[PDB]
């Protein structure tokens, strides 16, 4: 009975793939623009808010700008079901990173943690992997400014700019044709972000509910997480909306 | 078939064949009698090995100081489930302290075996125990199946072309009851012969005797004494 | 600092000294005895006082070393003995104390002595001695030995230093175990008896 | 173990390649091969054997043919799941 | 179905859209198979009337009994297969020798039947493991709870009866004690009574050969799970003889 | 050494074997501190049907051993296929379950007088509540130990497997006896006999106090 | 019994023995055993069956592919 | 589908069948007992000259004067030598003396055969090793050779080969190893045996012999060693 | 050595004397619990076959516990190890007990008296705390140098030569047993009854009552 | 747990299907080449496909399980790195090592690494539905000793000591250029080693020195991830001596 009902999914296949990070895999890119770009005074993330209505309550601060810790903030590409649980579990373990060190958590330290139990399902168990890839943000001593990707199995990457879910590669080679590796400041930077999210996005004026965009910005020696407001957000829309205006004379 | 991809695999008629085709298992091991008479009980096994210029490992098992076995069948389930069996005869010498009871013990064997039998995605042990055990009520020689269930004769054949050996214990059944020592252990060498073709008569290093009984504890003569009961030869009885 | 196992190093060996006793030392339950066990020939050691107690952590210390070496086909050091010991005998400890072992073996960085006693101390200096006796005895002796002393030479320095001891103790039915460790081996020199060396010297 | 030696043998016959190949250091260096994969290992000999263009295959191919066969074909073979059923 | 590799017999958890659950009915087909266990509620004990298989021709006593004692007051007959009747004789003996420590009266039919049957039932209803495949009878004689007979099946039920057959034959032997009074009637007159319809009942493909074995736990006994004496059996076994011819 | 404060407290049981039987005195009556709570209870238990013990110590410590005995006998009896209650076995068995007991800085305190007839020996064994076992010849329990013993001893040395009747005048003496040495003791005595037949314990029964005598 | 009057067999040799070893046996296969046991008898030169062919004919008709002798014993 | 856990109408297990198999896919190894010591001698069979010799290993010591030849999945052995290290110094700790080649030898067979693939702990087997070992060593009781089998059949031998040459050599070893065959004539009677299976004549990069002989420690034979029986075969 | 508390006291002392291959071990014949005792017999000797004979006294309870388990610790190491009983037995079991008892502390002194499955003869020695050694003169008990003593001066011969010139023999062994016991009733108060020697050889196990004078 | 469904079940051809599945995704790319030196030991990947916009400074694909050993890691497919599979083995790995160094006082080696390696694939095996890691790890490290070592270990759990390897698109061929290039001076000079690791790397695929890390060990001295900037000075000057021999 239970063998052959299990489909055998955990199994590894000769070209050293798991079928289930695969099929996870394009579950992040049905699933909207999460983009992470790099700049040398603070670092941005530009997320699409889903959640369009006259009649919203806003009982979160957002439901995919997500702070993990009092020095982290991070993004969603995935499923919002997936993104729930585990944004709980994230915030557990940059907490208690923070009590031992007392200092902002790398990272490259943030994704490893998570990544055991990623690789947990796929392998064995019979269990899904989480339906979100996450885009982390943050600041620590060490590097200084650092952006994190997470995939389905918890394979980890480095990025100075990279973007996940739909239209991600017209979206990584558009923000890889402006900039490349760390050539722009904070105020270009959000500029760059909500331009990209624009063109991906199918509303091309975009709104601030259409968009949520958040800081993470190292002001007197502290990291300061801050999900900016949708009056901050409009004046981006119209600064990088007006470059556009340019482009085509 | 599809009576017998689990042990858990149902027949129409309400027979699980994997413990069935477990029985077939112990047809593949090695030919051992069992015989009793009112103050002993004697086991006589066949001792096969790979290298014969070399002598041949025991096939007779230490669990009491007056319990002994020979194994039919897979040869490490055998030694697997006579550790469970050694654990409780050396237990039961400390707390009871009797010389333990061979239908007390062979009941527990009982519930062991039943577990991977009513178990889902496992295998029943296709193994067949004699076991000649010696207590205050005198010998006892019983027969322990693949299932559970056990049978207390005076005398049993389990193992390979078993049928042949059955003949000759059929045809002494009422002798076996006087005996003594000597007695016992000629008898299961006669029916041991049997099960083999007719033109292979046994050679004292391939057989190893378990000797239990009321003027001794547990000897194992592996040629020691081996050489006077296999005298006076008789070949193959029809 | 005390007796019953105890070595003192040099570049050459290191002497191992000991004593057979059995029991407190109020009376010896034998006469004949050595209480003197080789765990692995890398050296020797062997107490007393709580019996069961240096007995058990020394085999510990024996079995997790002697695999280790043996398999890996890499010498073990006087640091790894040491680091065994330590770390069992703590965890063990409320089930009797009472281990007093001496540990040698020459390694990378030269010749490498540590005590190893059952508070938890783990030492190196001129000589150490973890047991009971020995404690008055690390004060004449200092004196009388080099830092680096021959094995003859050495030998020689052990059969004054107990000939004067034997007068002072009072403590009979022992011998002293003479061994030197050249290495990661151990050879027995003499197993001379306290009564005996007092004549000679 | 023995029985793999003797399809070797029979397999020779059909072919025009040396005598000077021993048989048995084939069948030792690929057991646990059925009929089909012992023929495969011929056909591969050959198939260096054209490349190099040679008429006549030799015991270097034929070496490399079977460590290829030991490692590569175990995956795909249909014996492990027939097996089970039988 | 029966020739499948998901599910109906490899489970128990599913259920067809009759209700029907397969295993635990192939459960009930494995008891049929061996010979008639009979035990008859008398107000005063119950009389136990057991084939017990002859399979050798090197038969001695008790060698593949269907009579257990659960109780020091409770007897145990079973019928069908006896490998998963050994382990079901160590649940049933192990819950009555609990409760004596315990309670320290003699264990009521009612309670240990309830035990036993939800063990029976937690197997049926979980597709993890098989249910077993015997059905069997406890029987007893107190004074603190009466003469009670209680009878548990491979389903997992437990219900008094006063006068129950498990095995191969138990439909025509059923009807043979419609014809007895046996609610009020000694335990003497009853083991006559089960010798004779045993003895009929049997023929040489149900099982090829049977020893007789009756048993008392009765006003006889004295509320005893014994063994009937030598002279009991045969005079019961003549009955059964001479009422066969 | 050392036993627990018992309140209620079994005191003398002597117990001397005779051929194929055991005669007994045991107290019927246990005091609770001062209060003779029951001067109705026994000390005797039934194993199995050819078995006895009787128990001295504190009472209460005996009934602990009575049911691990009891279950064990109870799974084992019945079948009788070739295990059931031997008399190795109960001697052998409890002494295991007060050494276990031993083992724990607090202990069971019972002294025990196993009488049995297993599958071909008659035994008559003597039990701990800290464990031990042996044969025995005559034994006291309790009480019995320190302050009869040696005088009971004394008239088994020329004759040490003497009839029921020699034993009966002894023990039925032993109660004038028990009231002038110890003070937590009645009068109301239980007379207890193993034999073949089974255990038999009949109700207590009484003979003279006399602590009347001060004739000097 | 019908079986052994179609060829020739000895009376000491009946298959009430081979129930009683193993049940993991069948109506069809026992006429089966019977005319396997047979060739056997045949190849030696026989004019019978004897109780050597049947006692090697049970494990003939079942299948082996590398058979038993220290792999269980 | 069927499962794998299931008895065969041949009457043995499917999972238990391949193992022996994988016993047979492996390099050879051959344990000879002699009555002048044990000698294990088994085949580097190098390809690569970049390789270091000395770290290609498959004799591993079990105890500090038994040595172990191990074949079929390098691996799949090494796991069972790893438990057996612990037991030999455990051996030494509790009976104060060494382990014996027998007694090690039937503690690691019980674990060999335990599979239950479904509904079994995962602290127990799914599945068995497909290993043979050869515990060669002269202990206490004198020279003794035991073979272990992957089915949990342990057998005391004389001379005892396993690997793909396994059914070959263990029957040509009957023929020139006896008891009246000396221990250096048993390193000869192995090298010739050795080379059917070997892809290339025999060397001293090519083979790796050890002997425990009585009085004597395991000792690992040094180039010269290897060099002189490699000059007469 | 300590006061009865941890477990009950049955009293008893033990000397032991090694000669060659015959080995003395003696211990009063009773079984205590309780300032009297009970019984003369005893099983405090169990022999578990005629090549070692094993001797637990003291209290009662420990000495059926380990005499037992010392049965079980044979079996095991005639099956594993194919080495029969003997010294190999001994220094196994001692280390196990010696464990168990010594941190609530020890109140038996077992004395595994044999030769080794090999030849050797071998007396061994715990104090109660796992130590092992092969002796030739040996007291234990509470008075564990009280009979050490007489072994020492006549078996060893230091400042010696009226007891033998050399070493003992097995007729001057078994002579020297029965003058010993009746010399330790006037020292040692703690015993009833008799004294009982058991002779211990690879050929011949003895026993003697001897009464207490 | 629950799980125990069969992942991994035994096969006639006398193998475990998992381990072949994984030897195969190193045979077909993530070229890792390993040399060992006289006084230092240098792995290197080509391969965290640094397309001109990625972080070079913190990603770490060679990982240091300690300060005198690190493993360079490979196996790939269309999910391409397996870094995630690699992260297990690495931090189980890590407190192992640290470990083994607070037990026993000699500096743990490379040795030790390896059985660990080969019984952490086994253990995988034997449990209950569960699965072997796809994995080949280059150990590289210092003993007791303080000898230069490289290891080289399989998806099975077999491990052998090799003074140059190469394993990645063509394992035997880039070995056996690389083999030419091995002789006594390379090994000798140091420097001579870290252009033996990259001069490897470079004959699969030319050029990128971002795509190219490699990890340096000397002594028992820490590990020391090279930055891209000496990489791409080096790939430079190994071009030129190509052009000297030939």
């Amino acid at each position: 009975m239970s063998r052959r009902y299990d489909s055998r999914t955990t199994i590894f296949s000769p070209e050293g793939r798991l079928y289930q990070v695969e099929y996870a895999m394009e579950a992040i890119g049905h699933a909207g623009t999460c983009l992470g770009i790099l700049a040398n005074d603070g670092v941005l993330l530009a997320a699409e808010r889903r959640n369009i209505h006259k009649l919203l309550d806003e009982v979160f601060f957002s439901e995919k700008i997500y702070k993990l810790n009092e020095d982290m903030a991070c993004s969603v590409a995935g499923i919002t079901s997936d993104a729930n649980v585990l944004t709980n579990e994230l915030r557990l373990i940059a907490q208690r990173y923070l009590l031992q060190y007392q200092e902002p958590i790398p990272c490259e330290q943030l994704v490893t943690a998570l990544c055991d139990i990623k690789q947990a399902y796929t392998q064995f168990g019979g269990k899904r992997p989480f339906g979100v890839s996450l885009l982390y943000i943050g600041w620590d001593k060490h590097y200084g400014f650092q952006l994190y990707q997470s995939d389905p199995s918890g394979n980890y990457g480095g990025w100075k700019a990279t973007c996940i879910g739909n239209n991600s590669a017209a979206a990584v080679s558009m923000l890889k044709q402006d900039y490349k590796e760390g050539e722009m400041t904070l105020k270009s930077a959000l500029a760059l972000a909500v331009k990209v999210l624009n063109k991906t996005m199918d509303v091309s004026k975009l709104s601030a509910e259409k968009v949520e965009i958040a800081t993470l910005t190292r002001e007197n020696g502290k990291t300061v997480i801050r999900v900016l407001k949708q009056k901050e957000v409009e004046q981006l829309i119209k600064k990088h909306e007006e470059e556009e205006a340019k482009a085509e004379r | 078939n599809q009576y017998d991809n689990d042990v858990t695999v149902w027949s129409p008629q309400g027979r699980i064949h994997q413990i069935e085709y477990a029985m077939e298992a112990v047809k593949q091991g090695s030919a051992t009698v069992g015989l009793k008479s009112k103050t002993h009980a004697v086991l006589v096994a066949l001792k096969r090995a790979q290298s014969e210029l070399a002598a041949h490992q025991k096939k007779i098992l230490h669990v009491d100081n007056h319990i002994g076995i020979s194994i039919a069948g897979l040869t490490a389930d055998a030694r697997l489930l006579c550790n469970f069996m050694r654990q409780e005869c050396l237990d039961s010498r400390f707390v009871f302290d009797r010389p333990l009871p061979v239908s007390r013990l062979v009941s527990l064997i009982g519930s062991k075996t039943q577990i991977p039998t009513q178990r889902y995605g496992r295998r029943p042990y296709g193994v067949g125990l004699l076991i000649a055990g010696y207590d205050d009520m005198g010998p006892h020689v019983f027969q322990t199946c693949p299932s559970a269930n056990y049978f207390d004769c005076r005398a049993m054949s389990i193992g390979a072309r078993s049928q042949s050996a059955r003949t000759y214990l059929e045809r002494h059944m009422s002798e076996f009851m006087q005996c003594n020592l000597d007695e016992l252990v000629k008898h299961g060498l006669r029916a041991l012969r049997e099960t083999l073709p007719a033109e292979q008569d046994l050679t004292t290093k391939n057989v190893s005797i378990g000797i239990v009984g009321k003027d001794l504890e547990f000897t194992i003569y592996d040629d020691d004494d081996v050489s006077p009961f296999l005298d006076g030869l008789e070949e193959r009885p029809q | 600092t005390t007796t019953l196992a105890f070595k003192f190093q040099h570049g050459v060996i290191v002497a191992a000294d000991s004593r057979a006793t059995a029991g407190p030392y109020i009376a010896s339950q034998t006469v004949k005895k050595v209480i003197e066990i080789n765990p692995y020939l890398l050296g020797t050691m062997a107490g007393g006082a709580a019996d069961c107690s240096f007995w058990e952590r020394l085999l510990a210390r024996q079995c997790r070393i002697y695999e280790l070496r043996n398999k890996e086909r890499i010498s073990v050091a006087a640091a790894s003995k040491l680091l065994a010991n330590m770390v069992y005998q703590y965890k063990g400890m409320g089930l009797s104390m009472g281990t007093m072992i001496c540990g040698w073996d020459k390694r990378g960085p030269g010749l490498y002595y540590v005590d190893s006693e059952g508070n938890r101390i783990s030492g190196t200096a001129f000589s150490v001695g973890s047991g009971s006796v020995y404690a008055f005895g690390v004060m004449d002796r200092g004196y009388s030995y080099d830092l680096q002393v021959e094995e003859a030479y050495d030998l020689a320095r052990r059969a004054i230093y107990q000939a004067t001891y034997r007068d002072a103790y009072s403590g009979g039915a022992v011998n002293l175990y003479h061994v030197r460790e050249d290495g990661w081996i151990r050879v027995s020199s003499d197993n001379v008896a306290d009564l005996h060396d007092k004549y000679t010297s | 173990l023995e029985g793999r030696t003797h399809i070797f043998k029979i397999h020779a016959r059909s072919m025009s390649v040396e005598r000077d190949i021993r048989f048995e250091l084939l069948a030792r260096l690929c057991p646990n091969s059925t009929g089909a994969e012992i023929r495969s290992v011929c056909t591969e000999a050959g198939m260096f054997a054209i490349r190099a263009r040679r008429k006549i295959a030799t015991e270097k191919d034929f070496l490399e043919a079977v460590n290829k066969v030991i490692k590569s074909y175990a995956k795909f073979s249909a014996t492990p799941r027939y097996m089970t059923y039988n | 179905m029966s020739s499948i590799g998901t599910g109906y017999d490899l489970s128990a958890s599913t259920f067809s859209p009759d209700g029907r659950v397969f295993q635990v009915e192939y459960a009930m087909k494995a008891v049929e198979n061996s010979s008639t266990a009979i035990g008859i509620r008398c107000k005063d004990g119950v009389v136990f009337g057991v084939e017990k298989l002859v399979l050798s021709k090197l038969y001695e006593e008790g060698s593949n009994k269907r009579l257990f004692n659960v109780d020091r007051h409770v007897g145990m007959a079973v019928a069908g297969l006896l490998a998963d009747a050994r382990s079901l004789a160590d649940i049933a003996r192990e819950e009555a020798s609990n409760f004596r420590s315990n309670f320290g009266y003699n264990i009521p039919l009612k309670h240990l039947a309830d035990r036993v049957a939800m063990y029976v039932h937690a197997y049926t209803l979980y597709s993890a493991v098989r249910p077993f495949g015997c059905s069997f009878m406890l029987g007893s004689y107190s004074v603190n709870d009466g003469a009670q007979l209680y009878m548990i099946d491979p389903s997992g039920v437990s219900y008094g009866y006063w006068g129950c057959a498990i095995g191969k034959a138990r439909q025509a032997a059923k009807t043979e004690i419609e014809k007895l009074q046996m609610k009020e009637m000694t335990c003497r007159d009853v083991v006559k009574e089960v010798a004779k319809i045993i003895y009929i009942v049997h023929d040489e493909v149900k099982d090829k050969a049977f020893e007789l074995e009756l048993s008392w736990v009765g006003e006889l006994t004295k509320g005893r799970h014994e063994i009937v004496p030598k002279d009991v059996r045969e005079e019961a076994e003549k009955y059964a003889k001479e009422s066969l011819k | 050494t050392q036993n627990p404060m018992v309140t209620g407290t079994s005191v003398l049981g002597v117990k001397f074997d005779c051929g194929v039987v055991i005669a007994a005195d045991m107290l019927g009556s246990y005091g609770s501190l001062a209060r003779f709570r029951n001067i109705s209870r026994i000390m005797r238990v039934n194993d199995s049907t050819m078995l006895g013990a009787s128990g001295d110590y504190a009472d209460f410590q005996y009934l602990k051993q009575v049911l691990g005995q009891m279950v064990i006998d109870e799974e084992l009896f019945g079948d009788g296929h070739s295990y059931s209650p031997r008399a190795i076995h109960s001697w052998l068995t409890r002494a295991m379950y007060s050494r276990r007991s031993k083992m724990n800085p607090l202990w069971n305190t019972k002294v025990i007088g196993g009488y049995a007839g297993g599958e071909s020996f008659l035994g008559y064994v003597d039990m701990l509540g800290v464990a031990y076992e042996a044969p025995s010849l005559a034994t006291g329990y309790g009480a019995y130990l320190a302050q009869p013993l040696l005088r009971e001893v004394l008239e088994k040395q020329p004759v040490l497997s003497q009839t029921e009747a020699r034993e009966l005048v002894e023990r039925c003496m032993r109660v004038l006896y028990y009231r002038d040495a110890r003070s937590y003791n009645r009068f109301q005595v239980a007379t207890v006999t193993e034999k073949g037949v089974e255990i038999e314990g009949p109700l207590s029964a009484q003979t003279n106090w006399d602590i009347a005598h001060m004739i000097s | 019994q019908i079986h052994s009057r179609k060829m020739n067999v000895s009376p000491d040799v009946n298959y009430e023995e081979l129930a009683r070893c193993t049940d993991d046996f069948n109506g069809a296969q026992c006429k089966a055993v019977c005319v396997e046991a047979g060739m056997i008898a045949l190849r030696r030169g026989a004019t019978e069956l004897t109780h050597e062919d049947y006692m090697e004919g049970i494990l003939e008709v079942q299948a082996k592919k590398k058979a038993n002798l220290q792999y269980y014993a | 589908d069927r499962g794998v856990n299931t008895f065969s109408p041949e009457g043995r297990l499917f999972q238990v069948e391949y193992a022996i198999e994988g016993h047979k896919l492996g390099s050879t190894a051959i344990g000879i007992q002699t009555s002048e010591g044990v000698c294990l001698a088994v085949e580097k069979r190098i390809t690569s000259p970049l390789m270091e010799p000395s770290s290609i290993e498959k004799i591993v010591e079990i105890d500090a004067h038994i040595g172990c030849a191990m074949s079929g999945l390098i691996a799949d052995a090494k796991t069972l030598i790893d438990k057996a290290r612990v037991e030999t110094q455990n051996h030494w700790f509790t009976y104060n003396e060494t382990m014996t080649v027998e007694s090690v030898t039937q503690a690691v067979s019980n674990l060999a055969l335990q599979f239950g693939e479904e509904d079994a702990d995962p602290g127990a087997m799914s599945r068995p090793f497909g290993v043979a070992l050869l515990f060669g060593g002269v202990d206490e009781k004198g020279p003794q050779l035991f073979h272990m089998d992957p089915s949990g059949t342990f057998v005391q031998c004389d001379a005892r080969a396993i690997g793909s040459a396994s059914e070959g050599a263990q029957s040509s070893l009957q023929e020139v190893y006896h008891k009246s065959t000396t221990l250096k004539e048993a390193i000869k009677s192995s090298l010739i045996i050795l080379k059917q299976v070997m892809e290339e004549k025999l060397n001293a990069t090519n083979i790796e012999l050890a002997t425990v002989q009585p009085g004597q420690n395991f000792h690992m034979f040094t180039k010269e060693e290897l060099e002189e029986v490699i000059k007469d075969i | 050595r300590f006061s009865p508390y941890a477990f009950n006291g049955g009293t008893v002392l033990a000397i032991a004397g090694e000669d060659f291959s015959i080995v003395a071990s003696d211990t009063r014949l009773s079984e205590g619990f309780s300032i009297h005792t009970r019984d003369s017999p005893k099983c405090y000797k169990l022999t578990d076959k005629t090549v070692i004979g094993c001797s637990g006294f003291h209290g009662d309870c420990l000495t059926l516990t380990k005499i037992i388990e010392a049965r079980l610790k044979m079996y095991k190491h005639s099956n594993n190890k194919a080495m029969t009983t003997g010294a190999i037995a001994a220094m196994l079991s001692t280390i196990l007990y010696s464990r168990r008892f010594f941190p609530y502390y020890v109140y038996n002194i077992i004395e595994g008296l044999d030769e080794e499955g090999k030849g050797a003869v071998y007396s061994f020695d715990p104090v109660g705390s796992y130590q092992r050694d092969s002796f030739k003169a040996g007291g234990s008990a509470s008075a564990m140098l009280q009979p050490l003593l007489d072994n020492q001066v006549g078996f060893k011969n230091m400042q010696n030569v009226e007891h033998v010139p050399l070493t003992l023999d097995r007729a001057m062994r078994l002579v020297k047993d029965v003058f010993i016991s009746a010399a330790e009733r006037d020292v040692y108060t703690g015993d009833a009854l008799r004294i009982c020697i058991v002779t211990k050889e690879g050929i011949r196990e003895e026993t003697v009552p001897l009464r207490k004078d | 747990m629950s799980y125990d469904r069969a992942i991994t079940v035994f096969s006639p051809d006398g193998h475990l299907f998992q381990v072949e599945y994984a030897q195969e995704a190193v045979k077909k790319g993530s070229t890792a080449v390993g040399v060992r030196g006289r006084d230092i030991v240098v792995l290197g990947v080509e391969k965290k496909s640094v397309a001109k916009l990625q972080d070079e400074r913190t990603v770490r694909k060679i990982c240091a399980l300690d300060d005198n050993v690190c493993m360079a890691f490979a196996v790939v497919a269309s999910v391409s790195g397996l870094t995630a599979d690699a992260r297990i083995v690495i931090n189980r790995a890590r407190v192992e090592c640290q470990s083994h160094r607070l037990t026993v006082g000699d500096p743990v080696t490379v040795e030790y690494i390896t059985r660990y390696i080969a019984s952490l694939k086994q253990r995988y095996t034997q449990s209950n539905g569960r699965r072997p890691f796809g994995i080949s790890a280059l150990i590289v490290g210092f003993d007791f000793d303080g000898t230069p070592r490289l290891y080289q270990t399989d998806p099975s759990g077999t491990y052998h000591a090799w003074k140059a390897n190469a394993i990645g698109r063509g394992a035997k061929s880039v070995r056996e250029f690389l083999e030419k290039n091995y002789t006594d001076d390379a090994i000798e000079t140091d420097d001579l080693t870290i252009k033996l690791v990259i001069k490897a790397l470079l004959e699969v695929v030319q050029s990128g020195g971002k795509n190219i890390e490699l990890a340096v060990m000397r002594r028992d001295q820490p590990l020391k991830i090279l930055s891209p900037e000496e990489i791409e000075k080096y790939v430079a000057e190994i071009e030129k001596e190509k052009e000297e021999n030939e």
